[PDB]
């Protein structure tokens, strides 16, 4: 289980025991994701939200093997202090999922 | 989150950066995290369970005061986390399933 | 030797602190405010640019230039009290140090902050053939951690039990050394803090249901090991029964998070009571521990502006 949050804050997520990596560079967190899709992190990626809104579009490029590795949007620690948007958060999965700007 | 992110700010306050840095330096790897089956619609998805060595803390005799106190917090955040997770993979395998059908039923009925 | 010039620099070092409305001012910035009030600051000397881990390193170094010097030029049974003030830092060094040495990484992926010693003598101590060679390689002349390292080395070569046995010995040494000294109030702080160090460990080993009685220390005058296992015990009344001690609002409080809160606010309260003896030691140790509430202080502020924290957030942490 591997996170890619935060340059300094992930050191709590590693204090929880779950292995991970911060690089604060778009590239290079990214990089660490294809070694770590390569070698793949025990099945679990949170990928910070804030930083990377869809990780999943390059990672399914890169590796068109399956969906072992699972790729998160994990909450930034200071936009967690603001609010979620949890409403227009499944907004945006829904017209991820079928494009309808429906509303449940 | 907001819970375990104001225990860490608090817990690396108090205290030095220096000894949360060797704490979490020092925490085993908590490894043999995987996934296992949820077969339907015919389909395997992933959902996913840990291991969690937890209880086995590191010479329990510890110094620190707010590093467990946020470990068992960070532990809760992993909680959630993971029941967030087999969540949305099951929903985003749902919405995939439901455009494979409506393409199909587009595509069947306005060609053949 | 001479407990008044030591204490003359304490005194001067006491003049140049920060006041409580220079925190409470700093309950609303954005961190340049924060980073302008600090570039004014005393510590600021070591401030060097902007970001949050150039503040923590200037604040550790700060640290390390007004407390550091009262470990030295001391000389004597005044050196060999003074030496059990700053006394967690290199324990926790060595406690890490030992665990990275049962661990097998990197000498230089060790943080090592500062202590009371030499960083060569620990880097030495990186590489040794015995732990009582390790402790002969850091073996100071009046450190209790070499003499509660050979005393507590006749168990094993390194185990985490060794390691806990060194940290309870580490205790009892501090303890030892406090009913060895000539000085009515250090004694007395050290005794009050080794049993709020048990009743912090009676929390922490809340729910575990094991032994008490190796896990409970020896030292204290305001808890009982009867106490101590009423404490083990989920008996919060235990907790109520603390009366006329230190422990005065520490009453019903099942948080372990506000139980170290009052703990610290205690320890803080007794150490205040430091200044009585102006011709001893207690005052540079109040001053110690005064300067080390200000820097925790001055962390938790830092990361309230960084990570933008209410002050409903940090109100809990401005109470003393």
């Amino acid at each position: 289980m591997a996170v890619i949050a935060d340059p300094e804050t992930a050191q709590g997520f590693r204090l929880a025991g779950l292995e991970g990596y911060g690089a604060s560079s778009a590239e290079e967190a990214q990089s660490l994701l294809e070694t770590l899709v390569e070698r793949g992190g025990y099945a679990l990626v949170a990928v910070d939200e804030a930083l990377l809104p869809d990780p999943e579009r390059a990672v399914e490029r890169l590796m068109r093997g399956r969906d072992l590795p699972v790729l998160l949007p994990i909450a930034g620690l200071k936009e967690a202090f603001q609010g979620h948007d949890v409403e227009g958060y499944m907004r945006e999965l829904v017209r991820k999922t079928i494009g309808f700007d429906i509303k449940l | 989150a907001k819970e375990a992110y104001a225990a860490l700010l608090l817990a690396q306050a108090f205290d030095g950066p220096e000894v949360v840095a060797g704490a979490a330096l020092g925490v085993p790897p908590l490894e043999g995290v995987e996934a296992e089956v949820e077969n339907v619609w015919g389909s395997k998805v992933p959902r996913l369970k840990a291991t969690f060595p937890d209880g086995a803390l590191l010479s329990p005799v510890g110094t620190p005061a707010y590093t467990l106190e946020a470990s068992r917090a960070f532990r809760r955040y992993a909680e959630a986390l993971i029941r967030v997770a087999n969540t949305e993979t099951r929903l985003k395998k749902i919405g995939e399933e439901i455009k494979k059908t409506t393409r199909r039923v587009n595509a069947l009925e306005q060609v053949v | 030797d001479d407990f008044a010039y030591l204490n003359a620099r304490v005194r001067v070092r006491r003049g140049t602190l920060l006041k409580e409305s220079f925190f409470q001012e700093a309950l609303d910035l954005s961190f340049a405010d924060f980073l302008r009030l600090l570039s004014e600051t005393v510590y600021g000397g070591e401030l060097a640019g902007q970001g949050l881990p150039d503040v923590d390193r200037a604040v550790l170094r700060t640290q390390a230039k007004l407390v550091g010097d009262l470990p030295r030029l001391v000389t004597g049974e005044a050196r060999e009290a003074v030496r059990l003030l700053l006394l967690r830092n290199d324990l926790h060094n060595l406690q890490a140090l030992l665990r990275a040495k049962a661990t097998g990484r990197p000498f230089e992926e060790v943080l090592l902050l500062p202590g009371t010693l030499r960083e060569e003598v620990w880097r030495q101590a990186y590489e040794a053939q015995d732990p009582a060679g390790m402790a002969q390689v850091l073996a100071v002349p009046g450190h209790p951690l070499a003499r509660a390292l050979r005393a507590v080395l006749r168990e094993t070569q390194d185990l985490a039990r060794v390691e806990a046995l060194l940290a309870k010995r580490f205790f009892e040494d501090v303890a030892k050394a406090a009913k060895g000294l000539d000085q009515p109030a250090l004694r007395d702080y050290l005794a009050l803090e080794v049993d709020a160090e048990n009743l912090r460990t009676a929390f922490k080993l809340q729910g575990s249901g094991l032994a008490p009685d190796a896990f409970f220390l020896k030292g204290g005058r305001f808890v009982d090991r009867v106490r101590f296992a009423r404490l083990m015990e989920g008996d919060y009344a235990v907790l109520d029964e603390l009366s006329g001690t230190p422990f005065s609002g520490l009453s019903g409080v099942r948080d372990l998070k506000a139980l170290e809160r009052g703990l610290r606010c205690v320890l803080l309260k007794e150490a205040k009571k430091g200044v009585q003896d102006p011709l001893g030691v207690g005052l540079v140790l109040a001053y110690v521990k005064e300067r080390e509430w200000e820097a925790v202080r001055l962390r938790l502020l830092a990361r309230r502006a960084y990570f933008g924290l209410p002050r409903a957030q940090v109100e809990e942490e401005v109470v003393c």
